[PDB]
């Protein structure tokens, strides 16, 4: 399927044989994950740093 | 003339009374960034056939 292929030389169709199809993107963009973990990169408190 | 007029002591109080706190000490941190670079490529062209 288009979902798992990637750069496929020769191309890929697909028919969509759907009623409908929805589309749940909260988790695909990668930055997402990142902020989640690190809104900014960790730092200790500067008493616990020394 | 000759006289002494004036002086100066090298006196100093027993903090006992803890008036004076003299210098403070405060721990702190810098931080610096440095973020990686996307270097030129290189291109190795090959026959499509």
């Amino acid at each position: 399927s288009i979902e798992d292929q990637g750069t496929t030389i020769h191309g890929d169709v697909e028919l969509v044989v759907e009623n409908e199809t929805s589309a749940d993107v909260s988790s695909v963009l990668a930055e997402v994950d990142q902020i989640e973990n690190n809104p900014v990169e960790e730092v200790l408190d500067a008493d616990d740093a020394v | 003339d000759l006289a002494v007029i004036g002086f100066e002591l090298d006196t100093r109080f027993t903090n006992t009374n803890r008036r004076q706190r003299g210098h403070l000490l405060q721990t702190r941190a810098l931080q610096f960034r440095h973020p990686i670079p996307m270097h030129a490529p290189v291109t190795l062209p090959m026959d499509t056939m």
